[PDB]
């Protein structure tokens, strides 16, 4: 929001969602998996 | 506080039974999805060094507990407001009416709101509360404090929420239902009757977090002196 | 740079000799186990649609080439870190004593490393690389791209690795030694002197991929200068 509005502490950021991260990695291209 | 006193008695009873030291732990038999809370803190912003602590509830309403002990709530309609003064007096107004004495606090609240919607993840987004708005009087954040391991959030309806920093696990304790909702690292949500956890037991992770909860409720009770 | 120029001259020389169009091929005579590489990319995941490309090196170190041209390397100790800005500025921090500036990029790496470690296979598992850590500066991903048939990985030590998607064959080219290592479909690994392949020949599988390698290296240079 406002530029100088810089909270020092806050709850979990949107980027810190590993369930969503590990997922999109599975939908994107990657090296060879075990099989 | 009668609600805290009840929660303390409920937690002491279950913890004294040592729920994780049973021969066969049957945590699943304590599940009661009918006790799922109607309200919990989905987001929070600790700006207590300057303004205070802003937060979002699961209904997308937002509130701020300013450093002067007043509280301003913005209902999910985006215009209705509830103002709680130091002594607890409640008044109702709107952003549209333009009440001049509250303009600065309204502006700060909207910064909290915008910062949360823009940067922060909504806790409990994968689950539906118990009842709707009509049956749901909007609670407010009465008090809070931060420890090494968690932030403790006491709502005006008696609920006590505990978010653990290390693993993102969370507890939502309701003394009216004598229940606890647990959000694990995977974000799976389960609501249990404390009386049934005592009878059937529970795993060590929940048991230890319930011991932590009791320590925090004692702290909440001692700070009320 | 000059390493890509040396590699292009080496690839042009070997391809110009048509090593697979010989009356007799003695590929084994061109092997030189003294040129086995120290470093290569064992895992990678292309999240460039949002964050960038993460990868694992054979020494179990991890790196990420973010979309903002910055890099963050996690060494195999699990704590030390190296951050190469866009202007080449290198900074050696740790996950413990990390500035709040890199909190996000540190968290994203950990997610990359988590996904790679649990979901992806380690290329070159049966390998024993050369030397060790002493005077073995860890390389970082200088640049990368992928075609419909392969992914091209250019490391900071001048090495260029090409992984072919469909058959899982892989080339590891080292311009310092004029050597190439070929990983075939059976995951066998053989390191050759490009100059010797000129003199002894090789199967059409390796020869055809060395032709492809040269065009890829020409592409890496069309972007550099």
């Amino acid at each position: 929001t406002y530029e100088t509005f810089d909270p020092p502490l806050h709850s979990t950021a949107i980027y810190a969602d590993e369930e969503e991260f590990s997922k999109h990695c599975g939908l994107s291209l990657s090296s060879t998996p075990p099989g | 506080d009668c609600h805290l006193s009840d929660m303390l008695q409920q937690l002491h009873s279950v913890n004294a039974s040592k729920p994780s030291e049973r021969g066969l732990v049957r945590q699943e038999e304590a599940e009661d999805p009918a006790c799922i809370p109607i309200f919990w803190v989905s987001k929070w912003v600790d700006y207590s060094d300057k303004y205070g602590l802003g937060y979002q509830l699961c209904d997308n309403s937002v509130g701020v507990l300013f450093n002067d002990s007043t509280r301003l709530i913005l209902y999910n309609d985006g215009d209705s407001l509830q103002y709680i003064e130091r002594d607890g007096t409640e008044s109702y107004l709107t952003v549209s009416s333009h009440p001049n004495s509250l303009m600065k606090k309204i502006t700060l609240l909207k910064y909290f709101r915008n910062y949360m919607s823009e940067h922060l993840l909504k806790a409990g987004a994968n689950i539906t509360p118990r009842e709707g708005d009509e049956l749901a009087r909007l609670p407010y954040l009465r008090t809070w404090f931060r420890t090494r391991s968690a932030i403790i959030l006491h709502l005006s309806n008696g609920s006590v929420q505990i978010n653990f920093f290390q693993d993102h696990t969370k507890l939502i304790l309701c003394p009216l239902m004598a229940a606890v909702t647990y959000i694990d690292e995977k974000r799976d949500f389960r609501t249990y009757r404390l009386s049934l956890l005592e009878e059937y037991g529970c795993c060590k992770e929940l048991a230890s977090r319930l011991r932590y909860a009791r320590t925090m409720v004692d702290k909440l009770l001692s700070s009320r002196s």
